[PDB]
């Protein structure tokens, strides 16, 4: 099935402690009220980022990978997070055909290592310039089938510095929760920042033409009367 | 009025960094499948490599190679690896060449230093040294910063294939080391360190003094690295955790 | 003023923390223009009003 | 990239990564041989003998 992400998927492009102030840019974003593909495993590919949801109560879902032909000819890179810690570990798997919570058969030829220490979570993923930023929100939802409405920004958590390419990945399941798929595309958005530097508020400029000619003011409040605008379209 | 003073405020690190770590290992990688080092928390002295190392190559991008004792580094990696005579130039921006399009690929936008030294008496042997291998056939170019240490045949139809065939190839090439060569086919041992400028607390910075604090005179000060021209004034602002400074 | 006009930078004195004089010449030489012709656009404004 | 290797190689007007999506009209090529010492007196605004 298909639903749509309601002002969703705002994460933080930058880091520089900001004051009140507004920002056009543009960028991989998520656009607004667009559709995404529902879960309730495939390989499902890896465009250019992807921003993933988890509905979820007793936590079936463990971490992900992510690879270019999921065999044990090219490097893939683990994120999972068992009882105690969460591991991310990027080797020469032999991906088995349908894993659980024992996931790889061997693992040689490799580089990186890494241990350390209802409800929604939400996540991005971009690869860009040999580095894999994460980006992780959490949300106190109550009982729902779909993807609720709201805007919620997105704290970046980590970047890894792994070189290889990454156009599939797989999500890894314990064997009541479901999980939602959203792939990004360039986009001009506007953000506002306030006076403890976070983000409160967004535009998307291609949405609605009213939301054009918020992004050609370059403002959130607008008078009454007739204006010109830019070619957001 | 002219200003008449000069603070210089700087982290409280004192080791060294790991010079003779990096440089002076036992063995380096091959250049298909180099290796990224993460350094932190340390003084980027680089005076004890005076009487040391002497590098035939070193080149710096985006700043400037005198301004690197008063700067102070954020994120720093070290990728490593070994090359031929001929191939120190092709690591690069702009740059083509097998090196440039199949084994490594430097970003147009690069803030860094490519320093390089010859090694041939330890990296050639007289009977030759077959250990180093690149590669130089691949179906498209590389995204910078990017690696495939992947060795399947190679076959130019875009099929795979048993390569006892006639139209499959091995991918990867040796690297024949000799110590009666000509100097464009000695061994290279590349060092390319990759860092970002002002924007985290910074962890890895330069061998300058500390000097205290001089309050509500218009001083020179240097906060990391930031120098400018002001008066000093205690402050009532909150910032977020781990932000330095703003604007 | 945040405008950087095309240099490396906005801000003044990040220019003259990591560059060369000869290097840093060309690109303070830029915000130097940008501002003198924001700052003409300005007064020929307030003339005519 | 398997038989000849250059020691030098550098181009002027054009970027050396954009010479595969684009499409020259007229070419020469000039062809000699000098000593070790003279290639870098193959560039624009130079002296020397050659
Ligand atoms: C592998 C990817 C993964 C990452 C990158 C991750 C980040 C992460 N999640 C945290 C909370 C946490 N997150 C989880 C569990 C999960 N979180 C999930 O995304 C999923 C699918 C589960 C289900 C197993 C738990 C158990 C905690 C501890 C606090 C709590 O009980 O929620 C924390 C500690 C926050 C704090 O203590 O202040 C981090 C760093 N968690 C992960 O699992
Ligand atoms: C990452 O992997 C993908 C898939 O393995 C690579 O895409 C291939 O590119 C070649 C180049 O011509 C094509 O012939 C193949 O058909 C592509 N594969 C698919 C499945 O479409 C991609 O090139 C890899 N990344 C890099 C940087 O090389
Ligand atoms: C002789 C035919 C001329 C065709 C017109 C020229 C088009 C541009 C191509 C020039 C050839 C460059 C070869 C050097 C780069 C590969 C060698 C290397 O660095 O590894
Ligand atoms: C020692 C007297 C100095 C006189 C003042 C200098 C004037 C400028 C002349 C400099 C001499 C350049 C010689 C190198 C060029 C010819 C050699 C070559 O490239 O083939
Ligand atoms: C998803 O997009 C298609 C257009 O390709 C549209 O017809 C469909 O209604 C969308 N899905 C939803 C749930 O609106
Ligand atoms: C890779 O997987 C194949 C089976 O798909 C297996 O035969 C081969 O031994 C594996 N490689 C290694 C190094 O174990
Ligand atoms: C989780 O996996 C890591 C990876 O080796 C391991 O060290 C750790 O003991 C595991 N913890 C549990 C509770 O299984
Ligand atoms: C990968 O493993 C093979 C054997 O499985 C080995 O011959 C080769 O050297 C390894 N390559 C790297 C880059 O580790
Ligand atoms: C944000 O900034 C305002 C004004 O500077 C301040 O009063 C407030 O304490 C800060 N923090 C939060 C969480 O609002
Ligand atoms: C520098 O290296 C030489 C090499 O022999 C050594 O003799 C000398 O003591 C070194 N300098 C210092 C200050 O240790
Ligand atoms: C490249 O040259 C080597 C030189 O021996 C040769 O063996 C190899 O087959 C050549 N590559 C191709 C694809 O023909």
């Amino acid at each position: 099935t298909q639903h749509t992400s309601s002002m969703r998927g705002v994460y933080y492009p930058d880091e520089i402690f900001r004051s009140d102030t507004l920002y056009l840019t543009q960028d991989l974003f998520l656009p607004f009220y667009s559709n995404v593909t529902g879960f309730h495993n495939p390989v499902i590919p890896f465009k250019d980022g992807i921003y993933f949801a988890a509905t979820e109560k007793s936590n079936v879902v463990r971490g992900w990978v992510f690879g270019s032909t999921m065999n044990n000819k090219s490097q893939s890179v683990i994120i999972i997070n068992n009882s105690t810690n969460v591991v991310i570990r990027a080797c020469n798997f032999e991906l088995c055909d349908n894993p659980f919570f024992m996931i790889f058969d061997n693992a040689f030829n490799c580089t990186f290592e890494y241990i350390s220490d209802k409800h929604l979570r939400e996540f991005v993923f971009k690869n860009k310039d040999g580095f894999l930023y994460v980006y992780k929100g959490y949300q106190p939802i109550d009982v729902v089938r779909d993807l609720p409405s709201g805007f919620n920004t997105l704290k970046p958590i980590f970047k890894l510095p792994l070189g290889i390419n990454i156009t599939n990945f797989r999500a890894i399941l314990t064997a009541a929760a479901a999980y939602f798929v959203g792939y990004l595309k360039p986009t001009t958005f506007m953000l506002k920042y306030d006076e403890n530097g976070t983000i409160t508020d967004a535009v998307d400029c291609s949405q609605n033409p009213l939301a054009e000619l918020k992004c050609s003011v370059k403002s959130f409040e607008i008078d009454k009367g007739i204006y010109q605008t830019s070619n957001f379209r | 009025v002219v200003p008449s003073g000069d603070v210089v405020r700087f982290p409280n690190i004192t080791n060294l960094c790991p010079f003779g770590e990096v440089f002076n290992a036992t063995k380096f990688p091959s250049v298909y499948a180099w290796e990224r080092k993460k350094i932190s928390n340390c003084v980027a002295d680089y005076s004890v490599l005076y009487n040391s190392t002497f590098f035939s190559t070193f080149k710096c991008y985006g700043v400037c190679a005198t301004k690197l004792n008063d700067l102070c580094f954020s994120n720093v990696y070290a990728d490593s690896f070994v090359v031929k005579g001929d191939d120190v130039r092709q690591i690069a921006p702009g740059q083509t060449g097998v090196i440039a399009d199949y084994n490594y690929k430097l970003p147009d936008d690069f803030m860094g230093c490519v320093l390089a030294w010859n090694t041939r008496n330890i990296d050639a042997t007289s009977t030759g040294n077959y250990n180093y291998k690149y590669r130089y056939l691949r179906h498209g170019k590389l995204r910078p910063f990017e690696r495939d240490i992947s060795n399947v045949p190679f076959s130019p139809d875009g099929k795979p294939c048993t390569p006892p065939a006639l139209n499959c190839y091995w991918p990867l090439n040796d690297y024949g080391f000799y110590t009666t060569t000509g100097i464009g086919y000695q061994p290279y041992r590349v060092v390319v360190l990759s860092f970002e400028l002002l924007n985290a607390p910074a962890t890895v910075c330069g061998p300058k003094l500390s000097t205290d604090l001089i309050k509500n005179q218009c001083v020179n000060f240097n906060f990391n690295g930031l120098t400018g021209t002001g008066v000093l004034t205690p402050s009532s602002k909150r910032f977020q955790p781990f932000q330095q400074f703003g604007r | 003023l945040s405008s950087n006009f095309g240099a490396i930078s906005s801000v003044l004195n990040d220019i003259l923390s990591r560059l060369c004089k000869v290097e840093a010449e060309v690109q303070i030489d830029r915000l130097i223009t940008g501002r003198l012709q924001s700052l003409q656009t300005y007064v020929t404004q307030q003339l005519i009003r």
